[PDB]
């Protein structure tokens, strides 16, 4: 359903935004692996969480 | 600290639910003007001598 897609997208944006405020939940060691491709770092965690 | 971060993320998602909506329904409602004088459209014509 489009309801599930819309709900999942908005909810996941809140989670990603929250975990990166103040001290990021993920460490810099993990961010480097995801950032190598070229993504900013927020998108890498977002893609992995999917 | 990690558990504090995780619970905040989950709490934010749980608050994203929506309560209700509110709106005003006004379509088809038109104002009314007020007419003071009744149009009669009558004219009286008389002869000069009154015949």
């Amino acid at each position: 359903t489009s309801g599930s897609i819309i709900n999942h997208a908005n909810n996941l944006n809140k989670v990603i935004n929250h975990v990166f405020a103040d001290k990021p939940l993920i460490s810099e060691t993990m961010l480097k692996i995801l950032t190598i491709d070229g993504t900013t770092g927020k998108d890498g965690y977002r893609n992995w969480l999917d | 600290e990690d558990m504090a971060k995780i619970y905040g993320a989950v709490a934010a998602v749980s608050k994203n639910v929506n309560s209700s909506v509110t709106y005003e329904v006004k379509r088809g409602t038109h104002e009314l003007i007020k007419v003071p004088t009744i149009p009669h459209n009558l004219v009286l014509i008389q002869s000069d001598n009154g015949k």
